[PDB]
């Protein structure tokens, strides 16, 4: 028996993911973080965008 | 002068959105991905360009 595990990566929104658990969210301070399999080093702030 | 320094920066910048031949231009994804031995092949080609 086989199995096949294609997936896709960067086009559009995550719909996938594996089991860690997302945390509190972090304001004000340089953070390292992920959203969806978005990830980098930064302040994160409250947007009017 | 203010016009051609702003326009090299810029390019600059923008060639940091190309692949010269890696599977990505974004670093932390080729380095989430992949592990080390198969990682660094692509980080080559990122540095060289």
């Amino acid at each position: 028996r086989v199995v096949v595990l294609s997936f896709e990566l960067l086009h559009a929104p995550a719909t996938v993911c594996g089991p860690k658990k997302s945390t509190n969210l972090v304001k004000n301070k340089c953070v390292n973080f992920n959203f969806n399999g978005l990830t980098g080093t930064g302040v994160l702030t409250e947007s009017n965008k | 002068v203010v016009n051609q320094n702003a326009q090299a920066l810029n390019t600059l910048v923008k060639q940091l959105s190309s692949n010269f031949g890696a599977i990505s231009s974004v670093l932390n994804d080729i380095l989430s991905r992949l592990d080390k031995v198969e990682a660094e092949v692509q980080i080559d080609r990122l540095i060289t360009g």
